[PDB]
RNA sequence: AUAGGUUUGGUCCUAGCCUUUCUAUUAGCUCUUAGUAAGAUUACACAUGCAAGCAUCCCCGUUCCAGUGAGUUCACCCUCUAAAUC
């Protein structure tokens, strides 16, 4: 791809990006659908993040892991 | 309650009936060969090695569990009618998380109609083979299990090979597994080839099938002709415990039949060919008296 | 049929040995030429004979005419026969490492179907003796006469399993991977059996060959080893 | 490691020259109302803003 | 042949036959032994036969030998916690020394099995990739799926050249 | 033209075959012509080119009555090691590459049809536990939406916007407007 | 509601762990406050065009 | 390798051969090449129907959950795949495209009736 | 987590004491020769802080990693002297010894 | 390496060179169809056309992808800890 130092092509200097036409009813319904979907997906992402953090906390400073550590230390002694 | 196939007494009876031939259990395999090793051993060392080989054979002869035919999976998780007609083929989604038992792993199908349903048993097994390949299994069913090729294998007396192939390919509770095992048992019964399964792990299942279908006459005849009288008496006792309300068991209790008398009671009460059972038993007794 | 090469005498059959003056017939013995040399002129020929059932021998014949040298070598070979012990009549009883003069020969017992992956002269002599499965490597000077002498010497000095049992007074038990943990007793002492076990040598003080260790460890990289070849 | 001091020198000089020649809002956000371009860069504004 | 007495010691099979995998606490192992004296015989054998195996299974543990410095042979282990473990080995056979150090500072079979099962999880059989890491490279190697175009030409309707 | 084409195995039980080969394998007497002591590591691609046989045809191509058919079990057996159950590589017997491929396919088909005996291992069960009580294979309680016939989420369905919001959109997108879309067909049109 | 498959997995795990309660699993969305896309952003974090 | 900014994203890496695509679901740095270095392979997707008329999708749901909880983003095709699997809500564009196709086929059916 | 120095505990022989409060110590590890599959000693030099200057050339010492290096080459400190050169105390019996011989009999106590 | 040829009037030993095997590039001569993979010799010089936009203005991106192998133990592990995602 081009770098920021490469010049713009001379056949695109007069290029104007005309925005697409909008269907009002579809536009409104799609906006609502995205809003609801993104809300649900953030909720799911929050649950997954909490699961990851809880697994890490169960691995370090857990309870069964704590028992394992104490058992190994007593075995060594 | 009625003993299960995995009951300890049942397992012991079937283990003793199976027998243990170290030569047949560890028959030389046709595979890549390596130069053999040699050891100098005393008599005690040789006996210890033979005992260890016996333990290994016992591990090898562990009878597979006998399982009832699985119920078809017909469960729908969702019906998204909006997706109807947007796709032409079904999507199969398999969860491939490693540390999950294969019977607890979620495998679902999104159909073209938009229905998200659970995968059927055959689809489940195909997917598990696709992503967790198992040696000896195939994604597409081999053609050896067709009736003509199974007939050829039976003709060559390769029933144990058929059962090994079936065990490798099909799940114990699957319809195909049960059907193939039942055909093998039926052919063995029809042609008197029970000895082919002796000292193998399939003998117990064959015996269980015969007892549950009330067709132990041929096996009793074979055991009598091979002078395995203890096996015949144990088979009669197993039949009576599995059918404790049958006229044979009641006759045994009434006459207090034990040992060979149990066989005589079975032959007189509930044998389809009890006359030939009596003839073979009489010949065995006469030969024993002569010997 | 040609021998080892198109223009080579080696490997060519000379037919059964002549009926001897002793009154014996040798229709069951096959003769093979191992070497032909010009002596400066006369001809010196090294030939081997064998019946395929353990009885084999070799001899040198010298004469001005090549056919006379062949006949002399063959007739003298039949009267100097070795008997070679064979394990199950297809291979040798154990690995043999020998050095005759400057020729080293390392022979390895092999399972059935392994074939004769050996020096071509060794292949010919093994076909005469009746050995069907063996590996052989020749190092040092490849001298045909020394090779033949060393081969016959090593094959004649192999200890059978019965001999080992009688010497050590113990059961010789074979372990085959294809047969699982089943112990196969191949030989038992003819006399009484010792009740004390052999010392459980934790590390034997054996002389290992670097080539075998390299092959086992995968550090051998030769482009010439394990090449596809015709049945032997 | 052979130190690359010219790199640090150029970085410092560029930082100073950027902090001393800061373009002001009047230069950055001026607009040519005839062509609707930024004279500072020459980039046209999006159509929906015109 | 291979040089030296007991050349089997210099084979990977022998080196891997060791059964002592130290716990992570162990960092240094000093071996004080005497070159002569019957009572130290096993220790000498321990140095001759088992130190290579112990080192091979424990590459990051510093093993260091000392000769004829004390009247009797002994082993000393230095642990990460600063604790030191002294094992007297006089009159003991090399096998006995190996078993003792395995018992007191060697990982048990259960821990090793857990570690092996952990190693198994990294190589997921369902993953697709180069043969160095994965069993299969492409889904086309799975029976019933569409095969590779290299081996079986695709139907013309499925090729872009005849869809354009 | 061979009379044994339909029933190839008959040829191996015929006296002509016994006279020609005896009890030895059909490839016993074949020898490849090559330079050097080490042969090329592949056999020729084929012995028959455009219905013309090369000078030294391989064992299969030199006899036209030998048919590589999966029913011709006794012939295929001669190309498998009886002690290890492995198919010989082409240089071993000297069969050309084409006939070697045909022999391999025939041997595989014979093994698949149970006509050729091969070693079948005894394998262990796939699963340690055979329970089918987990929800993955059992029935999951239907969700209320599934029971009521509604979509899983309310927004899966079309909701006509209010007129005011549509009017804002029409004001916002002056001159760049498409025709307003009504509610979609309830079912997929056929 | 949870998505279909996720809901099924949650219920399956519950039933495996002995729980037999018949309550539906539900995702709390009270803490998910949907800000409109045109809500003002933080200008303090925004960049600035570089002189060129 | 240090990238300026960027993040982990779960996306589809394209392999296979010409006219035979195949996808690997991988978590990787967004700036990396499509078929280059990745952090973990999270599944696969065969878009060609097999002999059973099935498009096979393998999903490592545990690791997918782990990487989402570790801050990884998702490409749109992966979001649509997970919506089809039932793991997420159906993406808005799947519903919108279904409605668009419904209206298009309704127009075609009305054309047929008109003729 | 406790130190940025790679070698946490090492044992060595003091080979130099010419630096103030610093002992130059030689540490030997066993390295496998890839070709010969034999273990050979590989040596490395370490500087250990000896605040009390109690180390002598030839004694066997234990070095413990510093939490952070105190100099360019000083990343360790002298934890203890395992064997004082010529002044060995038998760890097994606790008695003075000169090589393989007891200077004081164990029975005496 | 399963080895072979070649020193001498001749034998044995030592020793080099070469042969046989498998790849890659180029050259000669010869080449029909289909699918797939791979594809400057040169960190020498370059005509020409394209390879970076998006977006209600701010920002963001153009620091990526793509290329080459000139230079060359900056790549790996641990400790500590910025920037970045959640
Ligand atoms: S390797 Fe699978 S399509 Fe080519
Ligand atoms: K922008
Ligand atoms: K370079
Ligand atoms: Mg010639
Ligand atoms: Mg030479
Ligand atoms: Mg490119
Ligand atoms: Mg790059
Ligand atoms: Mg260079
Ligand atoms: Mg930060
Ligand atoms: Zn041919």
């Amino acid at each position: 791809r081009k770098t920021r130092h490469d010049p713009l092509a001379k056949s695109k200097i007069e290029r104007v990006n005309m925005p697409p036409a909008v269907d009002p009813a579809e536009f409104f319904v799609l906006m609502e659908r995205y809003q609801h979907y993104r809300q649900t997906v953030r909720a799911l992402r929050m649950e997954f993040v909490s699961e990851v953090q809880r697994k890490v906390h169960e691995a370090r400073a857990g309870v069964l892991a704590e028992r394992k550590a104490l058992k190994d230390a007593a075995e060594h002694r | 309650k009625k003993p299960t196939f995995m009951d300890e007494e049942v397992q012991s009876i079937l283990t003793k009936m199976t027998g243990l031939n170290l030569q047949k259990t560890f028959k030389p395999a046709i595979q890549e060969l390596k130069p053999p090793t040699y050891k100098l051993m005393t008599q005690a060392q040789l006996e210890e090695a033979t005992r260890q080989a016996v333990e290994a054979a016992k591990v090898r002869l562990k009878m597979p569990p006998v399982l009832e035919e699985r119920v078809p999976i017909n469960d729908v998780l969702a019906e998204d009618k909006i997706l109807e007609g947007t796709e032409t083929t079904k999507y199969v989604f398999t969860d491939i998380s490693y540390s999950i038992p294969h019977r607890e792993r979620f495998i679902v199908v999104r159909e073209p109609s938009g229905t998200l349903r659970k995968a059927s048993w055959e689809e489940r097994d195909r997917m598990i083979q696709v992503y967790f390949p198992k040696e000896g299994r195939k994604i597409l069913t081999p053609i050896i299990f067709k009736e003509e090729n199974l007939r050829t294998m039976y003709s060559q007396d390769r029933h144990v090979d058929v059962l090994n192939l079936c065990f490798a390919q099909f799940e114990p509770d699957s319809t195909e597994y049960i059907k193939v095992h039942h055909k093998t048992y039926e052919d063995i019964d029809k042609r008197g080839k029970y000895d082919l399964l002796r000292s193998t792990r399939y003998f117990g299942g064959m015996v269980w099938y015969f007892v549950n279908n009330k067709k132990i006459d041929g096996l009793l005849i074979d055991q009598i002709q091979r002078d395995l009288i203890d096996d015949a008496t144990n088979l009669v006792q197993l039949y009576h415990v599995l059918h404790p309300d049958g006229q044979s068991a009641q006759g045994a209790k009434d006459q207090a039949a034990e040992g060979i008398n149990l066989i005589k009671v079975f032959a007189k009460t509930e044998a389809q060919k009890g006359a030939y059972i009596e003839l073979t038993l009489q010949t065995y007794q006469e030969a024993l008296s002569r010997h | 049929e040609r021998g080892w090469s198109g223009n080579s005498w080696g490997g060519i059959s000379l037919g059964p040995p002549d009926p001897g003056p002793c009154g014996e017939t040798y229709e069951d013995f096959d003769t093979r030429i191992l070497e032909v040399r010009n002596v400066f002129k006369s001809i010196r020929v090294l030939v081997a004979v064998g019946n395929g059932k353990g009885a084999a021998g070799f001899s040198i014949g010298k004469a001005t005419d090549r056919m006379d040298a062949f006949r002399k070598a063959k007739n003298r070979a039949v009267h100097h026969l070795h008997y070679i012990e064979r394990y199950e009549d297809h291979t040798i009883f154990h690995d043999i490492s020998l050095r005759f003069k400057r020729t080293h020969i390392k022979m390895k017992k092999q399972p059935k179907g392994y074939g004769l992956r050996c020096h071509r002269a060794i292949i010919t002599i093994c076909r005469l003796i009746g050995i069907k499965d063996m590996y052989a490597k020749v190092s040092g000077s490849i001298n045909m006469l020394s090779l033949t002498q060393g081969l016959f010497r090593g094959l004649s000095r192999q200890e059978t399993h019965q001999q080992l049992a009688d010497k050590k007074g113990l059961h010789v038990v074979e372990i085959r991977e294809e047969c699982g943990p089943l112990p196969i007793v191949v030989a038992s002492p003819r006399g009484p059996l010792r009740k004390d076990p052999e010392p459980e040598d934790e590390v034997p003080d054996v002389k290992l060959d670097w080539e075998d260790v390299k092959t086992a460890q995968g550090m051998k990289r030769s482009v010439w080893s394990n090449l596809k070849r015709a049945a032997t | 490691v052979r130190p690359r001091l010219i790199a640090e020198l150029a970085r410092r000089v560029r930082a100073l020259r950027e902090q001393l020649n800061r373009p002001r809002d009047s230069q950055l956000y001026a607009v040519d109302y005839e062509t609707l371009t930024r004279p500072f860069s020459g980039r046209r504004l999006p159509v929906r803003a015109w | 042949p291979m040089k030296g007495r007991f050349p089997i010691r210099r084979t990977l099979q022998y080196l891997s036959q060791g059964n002592v995998v130290f716990k992570d606490s162990v960092k240094v192992m000093t071996v004080n032994y005497n070159t002569h004296g019957e009572l130290g015989e096993g220790a000498r054998k321990f140095v001759f036969f088992n130190i290579p195996q112990i080192q091979y299974k424990n590459p990051w543990v510093q093993i260091m030998m000392f000769k004829n410095m004390t009247p009797s042979p002994f082993l000393r282990f230095y642990l990460d916690s600063g604790e030191q473990v002294l094992v007297d080995v006089e009159t003991k056979s090399n096998k006995e020394i190996m078993e003792h150090i395995r018992k007191i500072l060697g990982k048990n079979e259960e821990t090793l099995r857990e570690e092996e099962e952990e190693k198994k999880q990294l190589s997921h059989p369902a993953n697709f990739g180069p043969r160095k890491y994965c069993l299969r490279e492409c889904i086309c190697e799975v029976e019933g799926q569409v095969p590779c175009p290299s081996l079986v030409p695709l139907p013309k309707e499925m090729r872009g050249k005849y869809k354009a | 033209i061979s009379p044994y084409k339909d029933e190839p195995w008959k040829y191996l039980e015929s006296e002509e075959y016994q006279e020609r080969y005896g009890s030895r394998p059909v490839w016993a007497d074949y020898r490849r012509n090559h330079k050097g002591g080490v042969p090329p590591q592949r056999t020729r691609k084929t012995c028959i080119r455009r219905n013309k046989v090369v000078g030294n045809p391989c064992p299969i191509c030199r006899d036209h009555k030998l048919h590589v058919d999966f029913r011709n079990v006794k012939l295929l057996e001669q190309f498998v090691c009886a002690h290890t159950g492995i198919i010989f590589y082409a240089p071993y017997t000297g069969v050309c590459v084409k006939q070697h491929k045909r022999l391999t396919q025939a041997i595989q088909k014979a093994r698949d049809h149970g006509l050729l005996i091969y070693h079948i291992p005894q394998v262990e069960p796939r699963d340690l536990d055979f329970s089918t009580s987990h929800g993955a294979v059992s029935a999951t309680p239907p969700a209320p939406t599934l029971v009521s016939g509604d979509p899983w989420y309310p927004w899966y369905n079309w909701k006509q916007p209010p007129e005011r919001e549509l009017s804002r959109l029409r004001r916002l997108y002056q001159g760049h407007l498409q025709e307003e879309s009504g509610p979609p067909p309830e079912s997929m049109p056929k | 509601p949870y998505p279909p498959l996720l809901r099924a997995m949650i219920i399956a795990e519950r039933q495996k762990n002995g729980d037999t309660s018949t309550e539906e699993p539900m995702l709390n969305v009270q803490r998910i406050r949907m800000e409109p896309w045109d809500y003002p952003a933080k200008q303090e974090d925004k960049g600035r065009a570089k002189g060129t | 390798k240090a990238y300026r900014g960027g993040h982990l994203t779960i996306r589809l890496a394209l392999g296979g051969c010409t006219n035979r695509p195949f996808y690997r679901i991988v978590a990787a740095h967004n700036k990396c090449p499509r078929d280059g270095r990745f952090v973990e392979q999270l599944g696969s997707y065969d878009p060609l129907p097999n002999s059973h008329g099935e498009k096979l999708v393998a999903l490592n749901l545990d690791r997918i959950r782990h990487w989402i909880g570790c801050g990884a983003h998702l490409s749109k095709p992966m979001e649509k795949l997970l919506g089809l699997a039932g793991f997420f809500p159906l993406h808005p564009m799947m519903i919108t495209n279904a409605e668009r196709l419904r209206r298009k086929r309704a127009r075609e059916v009305l054309l047929a009736s008109q003729k | 987590v406790r130190s940025s120095v790679h070698a946490r505990w090492i044992v060595g022989k003091v080979i130099g004491t010419k630096m103030q409060k610093t002992a130059k110590v030689r540490v030997t590890r066993l390295v496998l020769d890839p070709y010969l599959l034999k273990y050979f000693n590989k040596r490395k030099t370490y500087f250990a802080h000896d605040a009390l200057q109690q180390c002598t050339v030839g004694d066997i010492v234990l070095l413990r990693a510093l939490p952070v290096p105190r100099a360019k080459h000083v990343k360790h400190e002298l934890a203890e002297i395992v064997f004082k050169v010529g002044k060995v105390i038998d760890p097994v019996t606790g008695k003075p010894c000169a090589g393989t011989t007891y200077l004081e009999s164990p029975l005496s106590s």
